[PDB]
């Protein structure tokens, strides 16, 4: 999923050879990169949102 | 903001650059252009339909015609100069 997700961005980039200075279809892919960087980091701290009645109580 | 699109735009695109313009040039210039030497009219018959095609075709093209012509001055020789001024 998040490696197919930019295996089509890859596609874009031999697309872009043939149209040069793209303002914003880089940008979208930064912008989709930028937000989903942020998403596995996100994932990746999250502790369960949970406070341990157990121990941590 | 969103995913821009300039990747389809060529349909309204290929009228103002300048190989398009010589697009629609040598096309009309094609199509109807004889393909292998057809119609060239080889057969010339004209009056002296015979001199179309010995000398005055082009292939030659040398001091024969004038040669024919002074040997008629030649050929006329009791016409002009003689029996005349």
């Amino acid at each position: 999923a998040k490696s197919a997700a930019n295996k089509l961005d890859w596609a874009k980039v031999i697309s872009s050879l043939r149209i040069t200075g793209s303002t914003a279809t880089q940008l979208s892919s930064f912008k989709k990169r930028n937000d989903e960087a942020r998403r596995q980091l996100l994932e990746l701290q999250s502790q369960p949102t949970e406070v341990d009645f157990s121990h941590y109580r | 903001v969103s995913t821009l699109i300039p990747p389809k735009v060529v349909s309204s695109k290929n009228i103002g650059s300048a190989p398009n313009a010589k697009r629609i040039a040598n096309v009309v210039h094609f199509y109807k252009s004889l393909p292998q030497g057809p119609a060239p009219a080889i057969k010339a018959n004209t009056r002296l339909a015979r001199y179309k095609a010995k000398y005055f075709d082009g292939d030659n093209a040398s001091g024969k015609p004038l040669w024919h012509f002074a040997l008629g001055i030649i050929a006329f020789g009791y016409s002009m100069e003689y029996y005349f001024h």
